């Protein structure tokens, strides 16, 4: 089942969705039950491109225990969320529909990607 | 292989 999706505006990278075994989530002690990291190498579970000023590895997503989504910053040149730059290593909360943006070039171009959050998971306490 | 910055 799936957890949420990410879809890129621009459309240059299609969506991906991001899925978790709720069994083995149940399993987990720790309060973040799995993580997904967006950056520049394509060894993150996002590939953003080979975008230099895009951070090897970007920004991550967590899985809180309460079935919730957390944006966590880990970049050199920042991440916006709704357009508003996050505090680098903190942990915001996403809501549904959220637009996750990073900068590309120094004209000010940028990459946004916007989080489709599945309901259908969080609910399913089986 | 690093990142330039703003």
């Amino acid at each position: 089942n799936i957890v949420f999706r990410v879809i890129s505006t621009t459309g240059q990278i299609p969506i991906r969705d991001f899925s978790a075994d709720i069994s083995q989530v149940l399993k987990e002690k720790r309060s973040i039950k799995k993580v997904w990291t967006f950056g520049r190498n394509p060894a993150c579970d996002y590939h953003l491109g080979n975008i230099l000023p895009v951070s090897n590895k970007h920004f991550q997503i967590l899985l809180g225990e309460d079935g919730n989504l957390l944006l966590n910053d880990i970049s050199t040149n920042g991440t916006w969320l709704n357009g508003q730059k996050v505090e680098k290593n903190s942990y915001q909360l996403l809501s549904q529909g959220d637009e996750i943006t990073v900068r590309t070039d120094p004209t000010g171009t940028i990459l946004s990607l916007v989080i489709f959050i599945n309901d259908k998971f969080k609910q399913s306490l089986e | 292989l690093p990142t330039p910055p703003l």
